[PDB]
């Protein structure tokens, strides 16, 4: 759907071009965000062209045509990590996708905390948790994105600010239950009948409609299914 | 006891001379509550009711963006039907929707809506099953088609029977002491003759709310619609509705008419007669 | 479709001369939104003229309530002119204290 | 609260 080079190469200082493309863009702003292995992703453009409080200057984005571009220019070591661009899918009601993601080497009080993660035997069930802290919880939407192991985002669920409306990915429909309980600043994910494909990194994210972005990120619940 | 939220939805183009107007409304029962003007110098949505002045500043931003989302669909929608019926860059089109819900006493969902207008004429709209859609011409039957295959009325009926209901519940319960709360009609009687021979009966329901209100003229107890005039349920600017009817009758003869009025905040139907 | 505004020009509480009060110009049932309207005293514009956001009824044509805060007296009279493109001159309504 | 309109024709 949203379609990146695998991959960039470059040396310290010189300028990095990541691209993607989809038809939605035309229609809809394009964000991205980087993801260091070890860390949580981070929001480095937002609205095409907006970049975040603490973001540097050197990430720019631009978004014509069909196509989305984030620019790093003067590319330093420490930009070394993958980069996925992400959009609304506008065939559709409420479909956030994100782009398959490029990987960069370069060579010469908000809070959110998620829990559940563990091994799980196939066709087994878990439930998943995230505490939420320093921001006004039932006021937004928040999300279940997961990675699978050396693999893209794949936005999973969302639920609606009191809760009313939930969405699912057709990949998880029937089988996982997103909700909240707003007085304990939680949210929740009950998955059942748990697949090989399932196994993933479950980040928490906070949707805000005023940037049209994923601002806020936990740390990830790892699920692994084997046995 | 049952309540609606409903949103309006106005997008006109004027190409070469900016980007479309778009407006937008919302409305619970006959109180509305917000506006959004893309031509407005704040860009962003507005209160116009007291009691959402009590929504933080998450609630302001957070609705901005969703409305402004829903601009920007709108804009690609209106290049869209021009391709459709083959329409030139000169003309000023004009793409309505409206959407919400409608809650029982106790809270139960009862209804939705999502429907479109090209030109003032039909497009599409989500059927009472909130499973399916009606298109009025060919158009709308391509749309119909894309948004059947991507099981677009799946998360519209989720929004309304979802985020439209807990939005509505949410600022019935702020808004009570005026949402909740019926306003009867005072009522009184005129009487303006027209010539030596006939004279003009009018009765009026001023200071109601809601707007729903139904006044019938009856002759010696039997209904008279003979002669009468209706005037539209008019905003007084203040929240409140009037309404007047009116009759022409033969002068001597005005106590043979009554009128009845009927409203909501009434406990009972009234009965008037002129008495000067 | 072209669908021609109704209009009442009404206060909105009941006259008193030398009280102040609201005059009301209520323009409904009309299609599309590009409509001007303006409140005259003794057939001269009124500048300082507020009207309601843009909405619209069940059948997709529009209403707005254009007012003004005045002071009615005996021989001061009122009116509401429209124009819009089902009209080929402007209509004019005269306010009547008991309409 | 409003509907965030995604949907194209």
């Amino acid at each position: 759907v949203l379609t990146q080079p695998p991959s960039v190469s470059v040396s310290p200082g010189q300028t990095a071009s990541i691209t993607c493309s989809g038809d939605s863009l035309g229609n809809k702003y394009a964000c991205w965000y980087q993801q260091k292995p070890g860390q949580s992703p981070v929001l480095v453009i937002y609205q095409d062209s907006k970049r975040p409080s603490g973001i540097p200057e050197r990430f720019s984005g631009s978004n014509s045509g069909n196509t989305a571009t984030l620019t790093i220019s003067g590319t330093q070591a420490m930009d070394e990590a993958d980069y996925y661009c992400q959009a609304w899918d506008s065939s559709r009601g409420y479909t956030v996708v994100f782009g398959t993601g490029t990987k960069v080497t370069v060579s010469s009080e908000v809070q959110l905390l998620e829990s559940g993660g563990g091994l799980v035997q196939p066709g087994g069930s878990l439930r998943l948790s995230c505490a939420a802290s320093g921001f006004t919880f039932d006021s937004y939407a928040m999300s279940w994105v997961r990675q699978a192991p050396g693999k893209g985002l794949e936005w999973v669920s969302a639920i609606s600010g009191y809760g009313g409306s939930t969405y699912y990915a057709d990949s998880v429909k029937g089988r996982f239950t997103i909700s909240r309980d707003n007085s304990k600043n939680t949210l929740y994910l009950q998955m059942n009948s748990l697949r090989a494909e399932d196994t993933a990194v479950y980040y928490c994210a906070k949707y805000t409609y005023f940037l049209d972005a994923f601002d806020i990120w936990g740390q990830g619940t790892m699920v692994t299914v084997s046995s | 006891g049952s309540h609606s939220m409903r949103y309006f939805s106005t997008s006109v183009s004027r190409p070469g001379r900016g980007e479309p107007r778009f407006i937008a409304v919302g409305y619970v029962d006959d109180t509305q509550f917000v506006r959004f003007d893309s031509d407005a110098a704040s860009q962003r949505m507005e209160p116009r009711a007291p009691w959402i002045e009590q929504e933080g500043p998450e609630y302001w931003d957070e609705e901005t963006g969703k409305v402004k989302a829903h601009s920007q669909t709108d804009r690609e929608n209106l290049r869209i039907a021009l391709r459709y019926y083959n329409q030139s860059e000169a003309g000023s089109h004009t793409l309505q929707m409206m959407f919400g819900c409608d809650v029982g006493s106790d809270g139960r969902f009862l209804r939705g809506y999502h429907q479109y207008a090209y030109d003032g004429k039909d497009y599409i709209a989500l059927k009472e099953d909130l499973r399916s859609w009606t298109a009025a011409d060919m158009a709308a039957q391509i749309t119909k088609r894309k948004w059947e295959a991507a099981h677009v009325a799946e998360q519209q009926r989720a929004y309304l029977e979802g985020t439209c209901v807990d939005g509505l519940r949410r600022y019935l319960e702020n808004g009570k002491e005026t949402l909740q709360r019926t306003d009867p009609p005072k009522t009184h009687m005129t009487h303006h003759p027209i010539s030596d021979h006939e004279a003009t009966l009018r009765c009026w329901a001023l200071g109601f709310y809601p707007a729903e209100i139904t006044l019938t003229w009856q002759r010696d107890g039997e209904d008279q619609t003979q002669d009468t005039e209706l005037v539209e349920t008019r905003p007084a600017g203040d929240g409140t509705f009037q309404k007047w009817a009116a009759v022409v009758v033969p002068s001597g003869e005005e106590q043979r008419y009554t009128c009845h009025v009927q409203h909501e905040g009434l406990p009972k139907p009234l009965t008037l007669r002129w008495e000067p | 479709i072209q669908r021609t505004p109704k209009i009442q020009v009404y206060s909105r509480h009941p006259a008193e001369n030398g009280k102040s009060n609201f005059l009301n110009c209520y323009v409904s049932g009309f299609h599309p939104s590009d409509i001007e309207v303006d409140l005259l005293k003794n057939g001269e514009r009124i500048e300082k003229v507020e009207h309601s956001d843009l909405s619209f009824s069940k059948d997709w044509s529009f209403y707005l309530l254009y007012y003004t805060e005045f002071t009615p007296t005996e021989k001061d009279e009122y009116a509401c002119r429209v124009n819009h493109v089902t009209l080929s001159q402007p209509k004019i309504v005269k306010w009547d204290r008991d309409m | 609260q409003y509907n965030p309109i995604r949907t194209t024709f």
